[PDB]
């Protein structure tokens, strides 16, 4: 790849028919309505920096006879927004964070009497040294986080 | 002109 990893892709289902793609040198990449965001969705629903994906080193406890990853790098979804996304089926709340997993669908947006109705594709195109490139981490099958000053010191300087 | 986020309920 010429820089980038993960591909997000508004797909037609949500009012968005547009491609995203996080530039593997750029971590973390924010999304949201302000071009300041790595990525550009405007949505009057969505906050300026409605979410944005950051990429981490995935590291187990231990390797007690069996010898996982070892160490490599795995993709994180963050969200800020205060809509509150929604990543497959779990909730993603203001302040979380979400393992994104080889064509893991995110909705950032949807209105069930407003109809308004968002979600991208992402399609990890190039694998930064990916433990895997991203299936569930195995045991933990898609399960949502909470986000710190580690996540939030990323975007106070956006 | 807007600069609001459409918080929905």
């Amino acid at each position: 790849g010429n820089g980038r990893f993960l591909t997000l892709k508004p797909l037609p289902d949500s009012i968005i028919q547009e491609s995203l793609e996080i530039q593997q040198g750029v971590n973390p990449f924010f999304i949201g309505r302000s071009e300041d965001c790595n990525c550009k969705i405007e949505d009057n629903r969505l906050s300026r920096v409605h979410c944005f994906i950051f990429k981490k080193r995935h590291a187990v406890g231990k390797s007690m006879y069996e010898s996982p990853a070892q160490g490599l790098d795995d993709i994180w979804y963050c969200h800020t927004g205060t809509n509150v996304s929604y990543l497959n089926n779990n909730r993603m709340i203001q302040g979380t964070k979400f393992l994104l997993q080889d064509g893991d669908e995110i909705k950032i947006i949807w209105d069930k009497n407003n109809k308004f109705v968002i979600g991208f594709k992402v399609e990890i195109n190039d694998t930064t040294g990916l433990f895997n490139e991203g299936l569930g981490m195995l045991q933990e099958q898609r399960v949502v986080l909470k986000q710190t000053a580690e996540e939030k010191d990323l975007v106070k300087k956006l | 002109e807007v600069e609001l986020t459409q918080e929905l309920p």
